[PDB]
DNA sequence: TCAGCGAGAGA
RNA sequence: AUCGAGAGG
DNA sequence: TCTCTCGCTGAGCCTCTCGATG
């Protein structure tokens, strides 16, 4: 949610 | 008046072509007066005039006469700009490493070798890098390959 | 009413309802009792210093028959007062002065008398001491030492929640925090093992550490087991050892070695020396009073007292006090919880560094006394005091917590004092801090304030003290309650703190009580253990004693309070504190109560010591003779006050004090004599009454913009004078040595006019920027100091110092022994009152008085002549002040008191204003579309009972002007006063003399004074009964008319009164411009500041912009003609001379410096020209 | 020279790091060169060649093994490596970044009577900033026969050398830029007009795109200097050129606050205002009747219209009737731009509605004319907002008389539920809930009353008769017509502050039951701290992960750029709305 | 480190290169110079 | 300090 | 010319 | 193959002021 989500997705990290 | 920019490792001859003075044993600048003492880190022999178109002795001071060393003592005559482009280098007396090429997660000082990380910082560490200068001079590349 | 001299003059009107039970405090305690508690002599050594002496002695030489003894320390009387110290620029101290004793064992017998002893007193440093303000004068500057919240010592029991281990489990772990010491703690790990780590060290299994203590597997069993379950027990201990490595107890304490220092041989001797120098030591460790206060409540043990070392024992009940936690029987405690953070103060941060070089002496004496000595040593030649007195001095000096005094206004200068900082040495650090440490803990209620804290980097890591906390003996914050018993609220006070407040229930001070004291409804509002809610009266205990108990003092000067938005509140009190004094200070028209108490403890005025008549007052000087009743058998029973005229603070402002007392009046002890810098008869005074109108006016308002008449700007409303300070050093250098002398080369007539026969500026000399104040010429070359640009102003004081080995000139006869002549003139003019005094009364024996009086001229002039020891390398200083006056203009920043703040857009001729139906023009003109987003709804209701007050003060200025009779005034002030729903304030006129009551009404022509203390606050309905009371509309609103045209706006305007700031952002101090000037050395770039006539940074950003764009010359000649590039510069300069309109650029130097740097690294790289 | 010493007050010399460790590795090297002649024992000899490899491993990269060297305070020195990276290195300080020369710096207020590419720059600053061309121009008529003679006439200011700088910067652009610049649009480019005073005088329209206000931001201003730079400024970066948006479709320029406020009262509709029931010839008839003093603005009148339209090729075409309509929006037909339709005015005038007025005239007509539009309503809407005499006063802000039942009611019920926890009959964790709804619907209630006393509060006699009508109250225009206020503030102004929220995140059971018009105790002011702290921390500490994430996305993609007209591939991606759970949150219209 | 043991030869193609080194960006006003550049090898 | 991701461990 | 302390947008 | 210690890497932008130590 929020800034870390876009932040987690564009750097391609692993669930 | 160029395209590309290239990079690679340098050598001892290399080195030395870009030098212009040579082993730098003194120490200091010169804290006494203003005029730095010869063979060192500050000199006026090896890295040009500290004023523009006077010798260090003051014996020539002026243009016509430029592009000729004096003979006394043995001062070019340019311009001081020259000391923010010159190098010189130090000759030592023991080999020593590249922190470089050997701190790293892929140390690759020892990557061609198979030694471990450990192992040869405990040889490089004595607990004067001979035995990894002669293993690298002595292995043969194309029949590892 | 009011009953003293001062405030009887202009008694302010009070809203208050509530009565006040306790007074306010005074402000200053916390800087005066650290201070003391620290110097003083004590009895016992319980405290600072004799503490600190009675840790590194007795020292005796190992086996050596000999030892050295403290007895008791003095500390001498200052060289010098605060003022000399100031003017020279040296520190106020006073010398500490011991006495000690030397004893030499007989040889072969140590229970053998000594033979010989020697007494003798020694000199160890010198003590910087505290002023009657609470500050400190270190090279004559006045600094702050802030107060720190940090953790106490003890044990405490944290864990974890889904941080690792994603398992899904928690780690519980605890940790056990000494005062001087090294650190311990015990964790767990998802396979539900013990494990322990020593200094923040690697995770070593838990019980080799009690394989260190001489126990048994067995025996360990016995302690942790009676068997295992599910909840009740568990088999931790078990599964840990069986996984341990090692046995017995040697193995344990190599491994421990090991695991400490890596490498080195593990030996015997020296194998069980670094266990006993760990936690089980004296000199090298120390849980203290408090941390084992802590550590025993902790545990659930009775007893208070104990050893500041640990034990097995302690160890055991920790790890057991874990395990039961972890079984499901504990319970974890609140890190952030005030009963876990304590205050450390000045005093107790002096006693750790008179510590820390004290051990260093003790040392060097050790040495000494092993060498022997037949009786030729002494005690003076075996101490040094160069390191102790070098940690003092470094520490006030140095350290992150003395700070640059703020010195604005009175009220910034008191916030400074009252700070609390979680930073610094055994502090938090901005980075690490997180979340959960700047936020409002229930606990802060009524300790520190929730509204006053900073908004950049440092939110919620500085705090303010509220009004009435306090530190207890161990020190934590406490804060007062009434006591309830049976029902009826008493007037016993009792101080709680944050552990024990919990436990009772406590009313809210906003409460209904009867005549005797009993609550008047049967349900009352209450906090109990963080919660609120509803209970009945026999079950309270306790209740606040003030409304005001919440806030800090910044905050309680804010009226409306309660109408208005925290984060509004919190601008507002950040902003009070950057107000610039103007030239005349004015009151208030609406205020809290709070001014007076501010004025008094801030130390501004001048308060009588002892009553009195005025007998001499003048511009410079007051003379009080004493009652009879306060005098002494053998004094004069003179007082002398001197003020301060016109002296430069450290933000560069005005400090000022002029008399408020007239010839012949008589005063009391307490009584407000003169008036410092912003202070108007006793009370704060930080802005001025403006009379404003809420409409828009043709956009020239229209995002936070202001618009002000020409009238503001001629009658001076806000105009303020600031002094600055020059210098010029005379040094020796080689090659030939700097000219004092008038001579200038290449200098006309005209440049030396100004200047004396010696070159100094005259006094008085009116000069501008680029003008010489001091000839100097370099050998010659012109050096000349001169003002540098913009600054243009009057000199007002030269001061000369000079090294006894020079001569002197001219001006050094006239201006620098001239200044001393003065000073001789100032002080026998201070005695010959008092020398003249006693003998008129000796003349209706001489000798002695006059040898005694001859002697004080004596010392006088030998103290002002003795010289001061310069800086190496120079032998003369030559200082000059300039002042000079600002007046407002188009781009300066003003400010209300609820975070209201904008530019000033215009300056609008008169005949322009809106005026009313009278033709009265309105001063100022704000947005209304600014007030309701934010919810400052206060500054409305200010705006309404301003005018209100206004009204007041016309109707008595009419009857002063038509000159009436005093019934009819008196009638119509007591009608004032005793307007109200149910005041707690009673004012009587019949009590009053004919010229008191004039005198009264003379100070309230301008209209009447206003009190409405934070959430006790006016009510709507009695603003508008004194609107009624002065023929005004009870609505707020009248009547405009535009002053362009004549014409009518077609809806009522709202007209009113408000207090407004000028802040300390001034649009001359900001703007700045260049075309070419000098470059940086390496990268040849040009600097970057005003003070150096540097560039603007054209960043990354902006580059990303440009690109975007797609300007490739425009960004072509930012990174080369405009930067680095320096043939193209010249050449572009010479073009643009010419008219002609290109450029060629080259390479950028940059770029040649990285090139060169990475050939230095031992890389080749290269430009492939081909 | 690129490690020099520099002189200081005194005798000494301030010096560098890498003097220090280049001396350290002299002499640690040439220790070894005696003891090789003197032959000592292989002891010795080994342990000083470690001493060696750290002095190197010093002046190269330091901190890479432990124990870094420090010098006389206590600080780590800098080595080579340490001038190459970081925020500090030559990367990021002095090759994508400089300072720069021809510029400055001052504090910005506002203009109301610019034109959209003007800007107001001080004379002073001018008169600095553009010294060489005043130079050239001084030589150029025969003022001064040399460089000298010239800086000293400048210098002690003339009148000759005014009209110099009056004829310097005729037709000169300059650039003005704000700091933090989020996007291209934080940089623009003016025509300077020279003023009198320090500060910089700024377009009303050009604020929301800098995000700028005046209460205390500054501005920097930059010179161009050739020919090419100059006409990219004029062509590319002029504020003219910037009116829709990069990032979407949308326009930049637009007018807010006073100017929205100013346009909203003027086209507002009373009953029986003065003047109503009139014929009128037109819109001149109505501004004399208004000017005059014979007729309200609000009046409801009959006024004859014409109006132009395309006919089918960009040819205007004329048409002329009576309309039904008031006097304010008559008179503000006068501005409107040949092209549109009067339905455009004829009505209560919103925010959206200028907005979606300027939108058309941009499509229909193109750019020339959209310009002169937006000065030309800037200027009407700065005029008739000071004429109304808008206003804010205490009693402005209502309080539904019904809010004391509907609070004490509520009280009632949450009484009755704890009756049913004396004897067990409900969950202990049930009652938070059914109590939190309460209050939820008690606040519905009571805000739902004050709107609906607010929004009507006016009554008005027509003829004999009694009617509702749309108020007149301050407060409820200046929320209605899109100025300034949301609905939650008025809310917080005059109904119910509502339910807060503990730090931890749980919701405190007891909402605060007064508003901001009658004031809060001290419970309730305490337990609003916490949502204030908490909201200014999270500003405080989260513009740098926002910062880090533009620099890594700037990065990645700083390279690519349009080569080519087609590549000729044919696949591509099947684009289809976008609907979840049963609402369609896309439609397929703006995506394609 | 990597680039220096594998002999890497930098072409300065993109935007961030022209800018350290000085010269025209290839795009917008520049990008027309940029095509006349390989038009002359 | 706090995430993040290798790198080097082993049962 | 770094190191600490604060301030403004 | 699948957990578990062990570590260097990175952390928004532009202005202003003071002192102490080079
Ligand atoms: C503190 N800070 C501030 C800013 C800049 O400052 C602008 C608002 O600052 P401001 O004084 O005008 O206040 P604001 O307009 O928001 O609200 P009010 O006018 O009081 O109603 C904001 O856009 C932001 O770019 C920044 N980039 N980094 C910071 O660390
Ligand atoms: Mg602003
Ligand atoms: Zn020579």
């Amino acid at each position: 949610g929020g800034l870390p989500r876009v932040a987690d997705l564009f750097e391609a990290r692993r669930p | 008046e160029f395209d590309a920019i290239k990079i690679a490792l340098a050598s001892p001859d290399m080195i030395r072509s870009w030098s212009f003075g040579e082993v730098k044993k003194p120490e200091t600048i010169n804290y006494r007066t203003f005029k730095p003492e010869r063979d060192g880190l500050f000199c006026a022999r090896i890295f040009g005039p500290v004023k523009d178109y006077e010798c260090l002795c003051g014996k020539y001071k002026r243009l016509k006469h430029r592009g000729v060393i004096c003979e006394k003592c043995g001062v070019e005559v340019t311009q001081t700009k020259v000391r923010r482009e010159r190098m010189g280098h130090i000759e030592l007396a023991s080999p020593t490493a590249h922190i470089w090429f050997l701190k790293s997660l892929p140390s690759r000082i020892g990557l061609l070798l198979d030694m471990p990380l450990r192992d040869i910082e405990r040889v490089l560490y004595f607990e004067g890098a001979e035995a990894i200068q002669a293993l690298l001079k002595s292995m043969d590349l194309e029949q590892e390959c | 009413m009011v009953y003293s001299y001062t405030e009887k003059k202009r008694i302010r009107k009070d809203f208050g309802k509530r009565p006040q039970v306790l007074d306010v405090p005074y402000l200053l305690s916390i800087q005066l009792d650290s201070f003391q508690k620290f110097i003083e002599q004590d009895p016992e050594g319980q405290y600072g210093l004799e503490a600190a002496f009675r840790s590194v002695f007795p020292i005796q030489s190992y086996s050596g028959n000999s030892e050295l003894q403290y007895v008791s320390y003095r500390l001498g009387e200052p060289v010098f007062d605060v003022q000399e110290c100031q003017i020279r620029g040296v520190t106020y101290s006073a010398p500490l002065r011991v006495k000690l004793r030397l004893v030499i064992y007989e040889r072969e017998a140590p229970e053998g008398t000594v033979k010989d002893i020697k007494e003798q007193e020694v000199y160890m440093g010198e003590i910087p001491l505290m002023t009657d303000n609470g500050t400190f004068v270190i090279n004559g500057t006045e600094r702050v030492i802030v107060s720190q919240l940090h953790r106490s010592p003890g044990v405490f029991f944290d864990s974890d929640k889904g941080k690792t281990h994603s398992s899904g489990k928690v780690l519980y772990n605890a940790r056990i925090i000494p005062y001087r010491g090294s650190w311990l703690d015990f964790e767990f790990d998802p396979k539900d093992n013990l494990f322990v780590r020593i200094d923040r060290r690697r995770k070593l299994p838990a019980t080799i550490i009690l394989r260190a203590l001489n126990y048994t597997t067995e025996q360990i069993l016995d302690l942790f087991f009676e068997f295992t379950n599910d909840l009740d027990h568990g088999p931790y201990i078990s599964e840990t050892l069986r996984v341990d490595p090692t046995n017995d107890r040697l193995s344990a304490l190599v491994e421990i070695y090991r695991m400490m220092r890596p490498g080195e041989p593990p030996t015997r001797e020296a194998a069980e020396s670094l266990f006993e120098n760990l936690f089980f030591s004296e000199d090298r460790y120390d849980l203290s009073a408090v941390g084992r206060m802590k550590f025993n409540r902790s545990l659930l043990r009775e007893e208070i007292e104990g050893s500041g070392i640990l034990s097995k024992d302690d160890i055991i009940d920790v790890m057991k006090k874990l395990i039961d936690i972890r079984n499901g029987k504990g319970e974890v405690d609140d890190i952030d919880h005030l009963g876990n953070r304590r205050i450390r103060s000045v005093g107790e941060m002096a006693e750790n560094q008179f510590r820390v070089g004290l051990v260093r002496v003790e040392r060097a004496v050790k040495e000494r006394l092993s060498l022997g000595d037949l009786d030729t040593l002494m005690p003076q030649d075996m101490i040094n005091a160069k390191p102790i007195s070098a940690a003092v001095k470094e520490f006030f000096g140095s350290s992150q917590l003395s700070q640059f005094m703020d010195q604005n206004n009175p009220l910034s200068e008191i916030t400074h004092k009252r700070r609390i900082s979680a930073l610094g040495p055994g502090g938090l650090t901005r980075e690490r801090a997180g979340f959960e440490v700047r936020d409002v803990h229930p606990t802060h209620y009524g300790r520190v304030c929730p509204i006053e804290t900073p908004e950049g980097p440092n939110i919620g890591l500085i705090n303010s003290l509220s009004v009435y906390a306090q530190t207890n003996e161990y020190g934590f914050l406490e804060t007062p309650y009434r006591k309830v018993t049976d029902g009826v609220v008493t007037d016993e006070i009792h101080y709680l703190s944050a552990i024990e407040e919990g436990n009772y229930v406590i009313a809210q001070a906003n409460s209904n009580l009867d005549e005797e004291g009993h609550f008047v409804e049967d349900l009352v509002t209450c906090r109990s253990k963080g919660e609120s809610s509803l209970f009945s009266r026999d079950q309270v205990d306790y209740m606040d004693v003030s409304t005001q108990q919440v806030v800090s003092v910044g905050a309680s000067l804010i009226p409306f309070l309660e109408h208005d938005d925290a984060n509004r509140a919190l601008m507002g009190a950040n902003m009070q504190r950057q107000a610039v004094p103007t030239l005349r200070a004015d009151k208030p028209l609406v205020g809290t109560g709070m001014e007076r108490a501010v004025a008094v403890d801030s130390g501004v005025t001048a308060v009588a010591k002892r009553g009195g008549v005025v007998q001499y007052v003048d511009a410079s000087r007051i003379v009080i003779k004493v009652n009879e009743d306060e005098m002494y058998p053998g004094e004069a029973g003179i007082d002398i006050y001197n003020l301060t005229k016109y002296t430069r603070s450290n933000q560069n402002t005005c400090i000022n004090q002029m008399p408020c007392v007239s010839l012949g009046e008589p005063v009391e002890r307490g009584d407000v004599l003169a008036d410092g810098p912003s202070t108007d008869l006793g009370e704060l005074a930080l802005g001025q009454n403006m009379r404003v109108a809420f409409m828009p006016w043709n956009g020239y308002n229209f995002e936070d913009s202001i618009l002000v008449s020409e009238r503001v700007v001629q009658e001076d409303r806000f105009t303020t004078i600031h002094i600055q300070e020059l210098a010029c050093v005379s040094r020796d250098t080689k090659l030939g040595p700097e000219e004092i002398t008038a001579d200038i080369p290449n200098v006309g007539e005209a440049a030396l006019s100004k200047l004396d026969e010696s070159g100094i500026v005259y006094i008085g000399a009116e000069v501008t920027g680029g003008d010489i104040l001091v000839g100097k010429v370099t050998p010659v070359k012109d050096s000349s100091l001169r003002v540098p640009n913009g600054v243009s102003g009057t000199v007002i004081d030269v001061q000369v110092f000079t090294r006894d080995g020079v001569e002197k000139d001219k001006r050094a006869l006239e201006i620098e022994e001239m200044q001393l002549k003065q000073a001789k003139k100032d002080l026998s003019e201070e005695l010959q009152i008092l020398e003249a005094g006693l003998f008129s009364r000796i003349r209706a024996q001489y000798d002695e008085l006059k040898h005694e009086f001859e002697k004080k001229l004596e010392a006088k002039r030998r103290k002002i002549t003795q010289g001061d020891d310069l800086a190496p390398g120079v032998l003369k200083i030559v200082k000059v002040y300039l002042a000079v006056k600002r007046r407002i203009q188009p781009g300066d920043k003003m400010a209300g008191r609820h975070g209201n703040k904008g530019v000033i857009s215009k300056i609008n001729p008169i005949e322009d204003m809106p005026y009313d139906e009278n033709g009265t023009p309105v001063d100022i003109v704000l947005n209304p579309l600014g007030v309701p987003s934010r919810m400052n709804i206060g500054q409305i209701l200010e705006t309404h009972l301003g005018m209100a007050a206004k009204g007041i003060g016309d109707k008595i200025n009419a009857m002063l002007k038509q000159q009436q009779e005093v019934a009819k005034l008196r009638e119509f002030i007591q009608r004032a006063y005793d307007l109200g729903a149910d005041v707690r304030q009673k004012v009587d006129l019949s009590t009053f003399s004919d010229e008191e009551v004039m005198r009264l009404a003379e100070n309230l022509r301008k209209g009447m004074p206003i009190a409405t203390p934070v959430f006790d606050g006016a009510k709507e309905a009695e603003i508008k009964e004194l609107l009624k009371l002065g023929d005004l509309p009870t609505s707020g609103q009248i009547r405009l008319y535009d002053g362009r045209t004549g014409e009518q706006f077609e809806r009522p305007v709202t007209v009113g009164y408000m207090y407004m700031l000028k802040l300390n952002h001034l649009v001359d101090d900001k703007m700045h411009a260049r075309s070419t000037g000098s470059y940086s050395l390496v990268t040849q770039q040009p600097l970057g500041g005003k003070a150096q006539f540097g560039g603007q940074r054209f960043g990354e950003m902006e580059v990303w912009a440009l690109e975007a764009y797609g300007a490739a010359y425009t960004l072509q000649e930012m990174l080369t003609v405009k930067s680095d590039d320096v043939n193209g510069r010249t050449k572009m300069y010479k073009n643009i001379v010419d008219g002609n309109h290109q450029m060629e650029p080259g390479m950028p130097e940059s770029f040649n410096v990285l090139l060169k740097e990475i050939r230095s690294l031992g890389i080749n790289i290269e430009l492939e020209d081909e | 020279d690129l490690r020099p010493l520099v002189p200081l007050d005194g005798g000494r010399f301030a010096t560098s790091d890498l003097n220090d460790l280049y001396r350290r590795v002299i002499n640690r090297n040439n220790r070894l060169k005696r003891l090789l002649d003197l032959a000592a024992p292989d002891i010795i000899v080994r342990n000083e060649k470690r001493m060696l490899q750290e002095a190197v491993d010093a002046l190269l990269d330091n901190g890479r093994r432990g124990r870094a060297i420090t010098g006389s305070n206590k600080r780590p020195l800098k080595s080579l490596a340490d001038m190459i990276k970081g925020k500090q290195g030559r990367f990021r300080q002095n090759l994508l970044g400089k300072r720069v020369d021809y510029s400055g710096r001052s504090v910005i207020t506002v203009g109301p009577y610019l034109r959209l590419h003007q800007c107001g720059l001080p004379k002073k600053m001018a008169l600095e900033l553009f010294k060489p061309f005043i130079y050239g121009k001084l030589e150029l008529r025969g003022l001064a026969t040399t460089i000298k003679a010239a800086k000293k006439m400048v210098e002690r200011e003339e009148a000759v050398v005014w009209d110099i700088l009056d004829e310097v910067i005729r037709e000169h652009p300059v650039l003005l830029n704000r700091a933090p610049t989020l996007h291209r649009l934080g940089i623009q480019a003016f025509e300077p007009v020279l003023i009198e005073g320090k500060a910089i005088q700024l377009h009303p329209l050009v604020c929301a795109a800098y995000n700028a206000d005046f209460d205390g931001d500054q501005m920097a201003v930059h010179v161009p200097l050739t020919l090419e730079a100059q006409l990219e400024a004029r062509a590319l970066m002029m504020s003219t050129n910037n009116i829709l948006s990069p990032a979407n479709g949308e326009p930049i320029i637009v007018p807010s606050q006073d100017v929205v406020l100013g346009l909203y009262y003027m086209t507002r509709d009373c009953v029986n205002a003065k003047g109503e029931g009139m014929v009128l010839t037109g819109p001149k008839e109505a501004e004399r009747l208004y000017r005059s003093g014979l007729a309200s603005l609000h009046a409801r009148v009959k006024v004859r219209i014409t109006e132009y339209e395309k006919d089918a090729n960009g040819e205007l075409v004329a048409k002329t009737s009576l309309k039904d309509t008031t006097v304010g929006r008559a008179i503000l037909w006068m501005i409107v731009p040949k092209g549109l339709p009067y339905s455009i005015v004829n009505q209560a005038l919103g925010k959206k509605a200028i907005s979606k007025m300027l939108n058309t005239c941009y499509r229909i007509l193109g750019l020339k004319p959209t310009v002169i539009f937006a000065d030309q309503i800037m200027y009407t809407g700065f005029a008739y907002a000071a004429r109304s005499g808008a206003s804010v006063g205490i009693d402005d802000m209502v309080i539904p008389e019904k809010k004391h039942e509907i609070i004490s009611e509520a009280e009632a019920e949450v009484a009755e539920i704890q009756e049913q926890f004396q004897s067990g009959l409900v969950t202990a964790g049930e009652r938070y809930n059914k109590v939190i709804d309460i209050w939820a619907a008690a606040n519905d209630r009571v805000s739902k009353a004050m709107m609906d006393n607010l929004q009507t509060e006016t009554v008005i006699n027509r003829d004999g008769q009694e009617e509702k009508q749309v108020s007149f109250n301050s407060i409820y225009m200046m929320a209605d017509s899109g100025a300034r206020g949301s609905a939650a503030q008025i809310r917080q102004l005059a109904g119910m502050r509502g339910l807060m929220a503990k730090p931890d995140g749980s919701i405190i059971e007891t909402p605060i039951t007064a508003n901001f018009r009658e004031g809060l105790n001290v419970l309730q002011y305490f337990i609003s701290t916490h949502g204030a702290r908490k909201g200014l921390a999270d500003t405080a500490l989260k513009t740098a992960n926002s910062g880090y994430l533009t620099r890594r996305l700037v990065d990645v993609a700083q390279d690519l750029v349009v080569t080519e007209d087609d590549c000729g591939t044919h696949e591509g991606i099947m684009m289809t709305p976008v609907i979840e759970g049963g609402d369609v949150k896309e439609p397929l219209r703006d995506r394609v | 480190t990597e680039a220096a043991v594998a002999g890497k030869r930098d072409e300065l193609r993109g935007l961030k290169e022209n800018v350290i080194v000085g010269r025209l960006i290839p795009a917008g006003t520049g990008y027309a110079y940029h095509q006349d550049r390989m038009r002359r090898r």
